[PDB]
């Protein structure tokens, strides 16, 4: 009985190889989908600020002129309030429009909540740009507003640097140069030092920032002698374009599954 | 710890006469200053004729299972009642407590004159438990002679309007294990003047004229104080008065004889354990010393104890007198005939008592107090208090001799070192601006000496507070007496954090992805099943058998910690299947334990500094590797039955798809390669790779493993090492050509052993960038292509980046893909077509 | 977030939907003249003169992305979107300038809000071609209505609510 | 007709509770730390101010790794993770550690030998009991609703001083709102900071 079992065993071992399969055959009968890369960028931006104690606010894309322009210290005859740059709701002089930034959300939030306020608003915004490689009439913005006692430009720079590190890596930082916006004073443009890549690190313009203008605080019932605030905004499509090196914005907006699927599921 | 309100009240009332509070308020005050009240027990009410009686006759009824007694009982005014009773711990002449017809006992028991055991019984003789007076023990309650006359009212004699508080004292407050300590705490909480019951106005010192007994102490035993005093000529027949027996009973101690009762009583009153030796049973000098290896002692419960060389003993010339601080020995124990007593008031080393009693499983009333440090300043006060009480109760004489060893050299000052603290430190820690004088006032209340020097307090805690060593200890005293409820709720500003790590996000994404695909997560036990790797048939040298082992598992046969998550998952699978849930897919994400050497401990690093970087690395290197794994098991139907069709049984391909789900969730590419690796089926087992690194295995389990383990047929499994899957943060920039595509199918014949993916790779390498997509449609076998060959049909999608591909440019790319397959895997073209 | 993750794991690809409706879409759909979806907010200065109406429904944008994928040879497609729509309840009504030297009152804020079209959040999806692809397991399975019902169930599980489905025209 | 041919699965309710706890603290600026379940005695007991002969260091309550006196064990809390984090990172530190912990309790309706804990540690200049209460109340509101709050009563743990037990006012339900004991807290003991 030495060898009843040795080749009773190697019988059963060949039964096992006879039922072998090719383990490399495709197995995916439910192909993966994909959340949109702009939505996923927005999600990462939101988490970056949630993790610093901020909250997210939302508002309507069809907005009053009051909150889109007047509460934001735009003069009555500012060119932005025209049809050349802004989509207006018919008929003429209806004081209703597609919002040109997400700032009306921060106005609404300042009216609704108690101070201090640290609010991110991410959402869809609209401009009369033709669709081409670097423009789209429908785009997505992130804007932040922090209003508290004793906030300074230094806190603005700290928040901007934290933000930059989260989206571009531990070597990123920002620099600011003086500029002008109606709703900030002082105002600046933000460049980000994009080290990780680009084909050779360089400064890239990222967006705008400044100290919220006292007229904006007054129009929300906030005393600018007690409270100060900083603000900033960046475009998500523009950030994705220069960070990932995506040469044609049409790909971000046209809905071809081949653009989305390489970004993964986003779960 | 149990104590009655009346006693506690009496001690508080000396310094604050009239003090009296409801049980509910007392409970609340004790909770707020930090003492857990486990139970408040009002001594259960009685109503009607529950009175003292005197047993005047006992007749033994025979013929029943138990011994039964018909007793004539004198109930007052020369009235005698026949009462049936089953207890045996009483004799003619004893005072007892009778509940007579018309009475109601706690729990709603009405007493009636029923007929029992052949006779008529006008009520019952009561146990302490039936009166809700004290612990339910065998037999009825016998009051000591002279406690009351027959007919006296039970409720009043027994003191049934008292309330017993059952507390759970924390180990940092040993001083609270006595009426002395709790009353002092109440005095603090209620801002009362306090008279210490251990002080000299309350315990006037006895004479000190010569040693009470010859004593040697080896001081490295940690004994701090050891005092002795004799009482001679006590009457061995005397019993403790009722007031004393009662307080002992309410604190959970049964009275036995005055010499023992008095030591228990004074322990509860002052917190200093006490012991009574029969002096005539002591032979020669009393020695305090460590036990020797193999030494034995018989404690006064008659049990023989195996001692340890760290156990401190009291011995004489002949035998052991005590396990010091734990339990007295049988050889010097007070007995029924003991007439001359040597009283022992000793202070033992807390840690020594703690180790010894836990080893012997002797958590005595003395040991539990010594463990928590007993106040060494009151040993002679407690000794003197206890000798007077014994002489008074049992009619002896207190000898004026006293031994009082106080260390080598003698120690005459017992308070801890002075503590030094800024006057406003409690205010800062609490976030509360207390009134001026608050911390200094509270620190005096607890008994410390407090001096002011500018803004710095110097605080010398009392000898019964060895826990007060640092400023934080003093902060706690101030804060708990002020009340934690005055501390406001103020959200701090936390910093700008960085959120979840990449690893943390990945483990969330993997769980979400597996759950959406039908898997149910389990929490896997790390204790391996008994003999699991023999069930699996693993080789003796399989690394998975090298397990870390637990010394004290809850199941003796499951001491090994899991090197693999599959055993826990299969155990949950069997459980689901045995309950009738046979179509199941489970997953787990958890660390495993994979030792690299035999268990190696690292010696204590001093905690008065931080460990160095090298010490930290050495601690880490001593631990088993503990990587994160993800694993899953599947059995039964993968797709359920329904109107669409019969459903689809689990197959190995479902385990491969789980690998792909995890890889997509991780944003990495995997390849699968045939492998032979138990417990998988050798023909249906893939090893998983990211790049050239192996990250685990997947496929169908081995039918022999399935059968030996009682698993469902066809069970499949996956296990991946998450630690071996590199992090990845891709930044895609996909090219999306809008020009039209060209669709072609190609069928290639290859040896059966060639993996389909190798053919697809070769086709891809030859076709170049024009190839946008390749998918395997058909695997066909048959005699006309050769017995050991197979035909693979691939769908190909070609697209140019800048132009409309001609159908001839497409065919050029197809030709190159066919040629590459020919050169790499020996493929032969069977045919192609436009799709 | 949970709805998007759940639809993406089940094979749907998210698009960003344009709010400018295609020209004549509701005539293509054959909707009645009084269908509430025809009551659209209109933009005064659209980039395409014949597309001035803002979307009351997300399906037109999704079908437009679907046609684009299909015309490029990607015929087995499942798309979804999560976005607000614009549903006016009256003719365009502007609210006059409120002075900016103070904050608006609660009543002024409510009046500004009441003047805007309702702008609820919608989720929508479209599917065409093969739901299950062809492979060694078999020929695959074409999209059917039951796949749209299952998308409802995916969204309901993601929302932790129970739904019922009822025949409708 | 039924349409679900891929039945939904489920992440474990304890994991999901842990996830919600983690998000609650991430949203206040804290971070999460992890560590091994088989731990040194140094970090499980010694760095946490347990006396050498504390009963917790025995086999009655703790799983030890064989053989005897190996100074290796299944951790009895997640505190060794905060010790490791204090050694590794610069101050200030606001750290949550959620993870599996082990006790020699038999499995029954209200005990398990394998359980999961959340512990938090905040170390900074000028932190007080008031900040503790604020963080505890925020935590309670997130897990039990806007009407929840906590109360503290004095207690004892070797690694805190002062020490307290935390009750949560559980309004939303229970069959009639009441205080429920939730856990323990206190000011980290100076000996822990020294070590
Ligand atoms: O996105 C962009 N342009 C674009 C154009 C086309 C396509 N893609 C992108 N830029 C260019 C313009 C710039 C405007 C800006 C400047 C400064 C701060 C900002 O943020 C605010 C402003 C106000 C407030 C409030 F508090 F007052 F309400 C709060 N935050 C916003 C944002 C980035």
């Amino acid at each position: 009985d030495e060898r009843l079992a040795t080749l009773r065993a190697e019988r059963d071992a060949a039964v096992l190889v006879a039922e072998g399969i090719d383990v490399t055959l495709p197995s995916t009968r439910v192909p993966a989908g994909a959340r949109h890369p702009i939505i996923m960028l927005a999600e990462h931006v939101a988490d970056t600020f949630i993790a610093m104690g901020w909250e997210l606010a939302e508002g309507p894309e069809v907005e009053t002129e009051q909150f889109n322009f007047d509460a934001l210290n735009f003069p009555a005859d500012h060119p932005a309030r025209g049809e050349q740059d802004t989509f207006y709701i018919a008929p003429e002089d209806s004081r209703q429009l597609l919002r040109t930034h997400t700032s009306p959300v921060q106005i609404r939030t300042l009216l609704a909540r108690e101070l201090p306020v640290y609010i991110i608003s991410i959402g869809r915004t609209f401009r009369t740009d033709e669709l081409d490689a670097t423009h789209t009439p429908i785009f997505h913005q992130v804007e932040g507003l922090a209003v508290d006692r004793g906030l300074s430009m230094a806190h603005l720079r700290g928040t901007l640097d934290a933000f930059a590190r989260a989206e571009f890596g531990p070597s990123a930082r920002t620099r600011i140069r003086p500029h002008f916006f109606p709703f900030t004073e002082p105002s600046a443009e933000v460049d980000v030092w994009f080290a990780n890549k680009i084909g050779g690190a360089a400064w890239v313009e990222w967006g705008g920032c400044g100290m919220v203008h006292p007229n904006v605080l007054r129009a929300t019932g906030i005393d600018p002698d007690l409270y100060s605030g900083f603000a900033f905004g960046m475009g998500l499509e523009r950030t994705l374009q220069f960070r990932n090196g995506i040469p044609d914005m049409r790909d971000m907006v046209e809905g071809d599954v081949r653009f989305s699927l390489p970004f993964g599921v986003g779960a | 710890m149990r104590l009655p309100y009346s006693w506690l009240r009496e001690v508080v009332a000396v310094g604050a006469s009239g003090w009296d509070v409801t049980p509910g308020e007392l409970e609340q005050t004790l909770l707020r200053i930090g003492h857990e009240v486990e139970e408040v027990i009002p001594l259960g009410p009685v109503d009607g004729p529950v009175t003292v009686g005197r047993v005047a006759d006992i007749e033994e009824l025979t013929g029943y299972k138990k011994p039964i007694r018909a007793c004539a009982v004198d109930i007052g005014d020369r009235q005698y009642r026949e009462i049936i009773c089953g207890a045996t711990n009483f004799a003619v002449g004893d005072l007892v407590v009778v509940a007579l017809p018309g009475a109601t006992l706690p729990g709603g028991f009405t007493i009636s004159a029923r007929k029992a055991y052949g006779r008529n019984s006008d009520g019952m003789i009561c146990s302490a438990a039936e009166l809700n007076l004290g612990a339910d023990h065998s037999g009825i309650l016998v009051l000591p002679p002279g406690a009351a006359e027959p007919g006296a009212d039970g409720a009043g004699v027994l003191g049934l309007d008292d309330v017993v508080f059952h507390l759970a004292i924390t180990p940092d407050r040993g001083y609270c294990m006595s009426v002395r300590g709790l009353a002092r705490e109440l005095a603090c909480a209620y801002d009362l003047d306090f008279v210490d019951p251990a002080s000299n106005s309350r315990v006037p010192p006895l004479p000190i004229e010569g040693p009470a007994w010859p004593l040697t102490v080896q001081p490295e035993t940690g004994v701090r104080r050891f005092a002795l005093r004799p009482v001679i000529g006590i009457d061995p027949a005397a019993v403790s008065p009722w007031w004393l027996q009662r307080r002992l009973l309410l604190c959970g101690i049964r009275a036995t004889c005055p010499a023992v009762d008095v030591t228990n009583y004074v322990m509860l009153e002052l917190g200093h354990p006490m012991h009574a030796h029969d002096r005539n049973r002591i032979s020669g000098t009393l020695g305090v010393r460590f036990a020797r290896s193999g030494e034995t002692a018989v404690t006064l419960d008659g049990i023989e104890r195996k001692l340890d060389t760290a156990d401190v003993l009291i011995v004489d010339d002949a035998a052991t007198a005590a396990i010091g601080g734990v339990m007295g020995a049988a050889s010097t124990e007070v007995r029924a005939d003991s007439t001359d007593v040597l009283l022992e008031a000793a202070i033992w080393d807390p840690a020594a008592v703690s180790r010894t009693q836990r080893r012997l499983h002797l958590p005595s009333e003395a040991a539990r107090r010594y463990e928590r440090t007993v106040d060494p300043a009151i040993s002679v006060a407690a000794l003197d208090r206890c000798a007077r009480l014994l002489a008074d109760i049992a009619g002896g004489e207190v000898s004026p001799t006293l031994t009082d060893w106080r260390g080598d050299p003698p120690c005459d000052d017992w308070s801890p070192p002075p503590i030094r603290m800024g006057v406003d430190v409690p205010d800062r820690i609490a976030g509360v601006a207390y009134p001026q004088g608050t911390t200094a006032r509270r620190l005096a209340q607890i008994g410390a000496v407090v001096t002011h020097d500018g803004d710095t307090l110097t605080v010398t805690p009392p000898s019964w507070r060895p826990d007060l060593r640092q400023p934080a200890d003093l902060v706690e005293e101030v804060l708990r007496l002020e009340g934690l409820e005055v501390i406001p709720s103020v959200l701090p500003p936390a910093p700008a954090g960085r959120g979840l790590t990449a690893g943390q996000q990945r483990r969330r994404t993997i769980g979400r992805s597996l759950a959406l695909s039908g898997y149910v997560e389990i929490l896997p036990t790390p204790f391996l099943p008994a003999g699991v790797f023999d069930l699996w048939g693993l080789e003796a040298d399989d690394s998975r058998r090298m397990t870390t082992r637990v010394l004290n598992p809850l199941e003796a046969d499951r001491p090994q910690l899991a090197t693999t998550l599959l055993p826990a998952l299969l155990e949950a699978l069997v459980r689901n299947v045995s309950r009738g849930l046979v179509d199941v897919a489970l997953f787990a994400i958890a660390q495993v334990v994979q030792p690299t050497e035999q268990t190696r401990g690292v010696g204590l690093i001093p905690v008065d500094r931080r460990p160095t970087d090298d010490e930290i690395a050495m601690l880490d290197a001593s631990l088993p590797r503990q990587p994160q794994h993800v694993a899953a098991v599947l059995a039964g139907l993968r797709e359920p039955r329904g109107p669409w069709g019969p459903g689809r049984p689990v197959e190995a391909a479902d385990a491969f798809e789980a690998v792909r789900i995890i890889a997509r969730a991780s944003r990495v590419d995997v390849t699968l390669r045939p492998a032979q690796y138990l417990p998988w089926h050798p023909g249906r087992c893939a090893q998983v790779f990211v790049g050239e690194s192996s990250v685990g295995h997947a496929g169908q389990l081995h039918p022999a493993v399935i059968e030996r383990s009682g698993l469902p047929k066809g069970t499949c499994a996956v296990e991946l090492n998450l630690d071996a899957i590199p992090c990845s943060a891709p930044l895609p920039a996909p090219r999306v050509s809008p020009y039209p595509a060209v669709f072609q199918d190609v069928s290639l014949v290859v040896a059966a052993d060639i993996p389909a993916q190798a053919v697809a790779d070769a086709v891809r390498a030859g076709a170049g960038d024009l190839l946008e997509d390749i998918a395997l449609f058909d695997v066909f076998t048959g005699p006309q292509i050769g017995e050991h060959r197979k035909s693979l049909t691939f769908a190909l999608r070609f697209r140019a980046p800048d132009r409309t591909l001609t159908e001839d440019d497409a065919s050029a790319a197809r030709d190159a893909a066919v040629q590459s397959a020919a050169e790499r895997v020996g493929a032969v073209l069977r045919g192609w077509k436009l799709a």
